[PDB]
């Protein structure tokens, strides 16, 4: 039950990794509503670079769409489509 | 095809999913998600009535995302539609904009007014201003901020400034008077 | 290409999700060495709760072991086993 | 079974993976990870010599995690072992502890001395103190901090205090004198 080396390497390099993101992290102004679910799974550039002076940044982005329940407390609700940004290609780059 | 079930911040209330059935005595329970739990009558607090539905006090499920009743009947098991659990608040403890005290300004001087509402949790908040702007969310207590901004301030902007916050079924407001003086001398 | 509702729900609830964690985030004192890889994939409590007043916390933890290269700049290196904390069971709880 | 290849912070140097082969003229390249790239001679900058190995200037790969040479030979393709790329630094721009100026203290008064080293990147740092404690990492410039702490400070602790930082092949130090006075009056 001990992970190999070159496994940890590839399992860890700057690449699109699924991430749980708060909706209000994406739509900070919508403070009048509340959302269920309150967060969403999105590919974001994750993992590390092989050099201090680098940073794991996206080189390809694409919004994606999911069904969220918008709720205006004491006035109603409904389930609408919300678009969210995603990373497709990641890249280590100078900082 | 789903249902919806609201809950107040002051829990410990009692709730009824309309799991309505004919058989006066069924082995009917209430499964939940999430996390996957599954509740059963006990007479005291919990119960399911044939024509009343499944019963349970709010705080017993307020954490879940959706519940549904399910009946074990021999061959297969049959269940109701999905009801979505929704906790909501309304309590606005106070609203106060910085600064509270008066304001004497000078023409052209940038003006920024922070308006701050402290609410309980699961509160949604709408801001509304009265006067001659951007807002964001931030203990069992929330804080929403609404910041009004003007740069080129004229002499006419020298009016009373009003922020009001509505939580849905409640509303509070605070204010402050500001005067726009002309560059002195 | 639009995600269902109850999918977003379950895909997003307070549960152990694989996470890329910086080693120096775990071993902040080891400033004399440098590690390759410099981060590791670890289950950590991720996702959201169904109530403002909750928080997605672990209820079961377990260190796990991986092969990392410790490097003492200009004095040597080697590949040793490093143990890292993991979350096994997650739970929404009062704050 | 793997190899290792170091690189300085001042890149633009030239490096040689010992991909040694017999055939004076092979279609040999240098594949990389990560990200998966694959380099080829061009005479000018890049090259592979039969008995010298694969050649390439540092900054061309300093981003990768491991490289290896590979030769296409008809049936199957054969490759060298894995060499691990490792960027390292040594430049310690300065070390200075807060405060720089002298210190007059009182017995029993808590003492905290921040020691701060600014280095280039990929630098590892060891701290060493001279005198009669915890440290952590924090532009193309790193900053490591080493904080010495004493609470119950006696009169004897009234010595010179020395922090020194070694990056491996370099070292700098700064100091400050502190006096421990007895509670006055």
């Amino acid at each position: 039950e001990v992970v190999k080396f070159m496994d940890v390497y590839q399992r860890s390099y700057c690449h699109p990794i699924e991430t749980l993101v708060d909706i209000f992290q994406e739509y900070p102004d919508e403070i009048e509503y509340i959302f269920k679910p309150s967060c969403v799974p999105l590919m974001r550039c994750g993992g590390c670079c092989n050099d201090e002076g680098l940073e794991c940044v996206p080189t390809e982005e694409s919004n994606i769409t999911m069904q969220i329940m918008r709720i205006k407390p004491h006035q109603g609700q409904h389930i609408g489509e919300m678009s969210f940004l995603q990373h497709n290609k990641c890249e280590c780059r100078p900082k | 095809q789903h249902g919806v079930v609201y809950i107040t911040e002051n829990k410990n209330k009692t709730v009824v999913i309309p799991c309505l059935g004919s058989i006066s005595n069924l082995n009917v329970s209430l499964c939940a998600r999430y996390p996957e739990k599954r509740f059963v009558p006990d007479g005291n607090r919990i119960s399911w009535d044939s024509k009343k539905g499944f019963t349970i006090p709010s705080y017993m499920i307020s954490y879940a995302g959706m519940v549904f009743c399910e009946a074990k009947i021999n061959d297969e098991s049959y269940q109701s539609i999905m009801y979505i659990v929704v906790v909501v608040g309304y309590r606005i403890y106070d609203v106060v904009l910085s600064p509270s005290h008066g304001i004497e300004l000078s023409v052209g001087e940038k003006l920024v007014l922070n308006c701050t509402a402290r609410t309980e949790l699961n509160v949604g908040i709408d801001f509304n201003w009265e006067y001659p702007l951007v807002n964001r969310d931030l203990s069992e207590m929330k804080k929403f901020l609404s910041t009004l901004t003007i740069d080129g301030v004229t002499r006419s902007d020298q009016g009373l400034y009003t922020c009001a916050a509505s939580s849905g079924l409640m509303t509070k407001k605070n204010s402050t008077f500001v005067r726009v003086h002309e560059k002195p001398f």
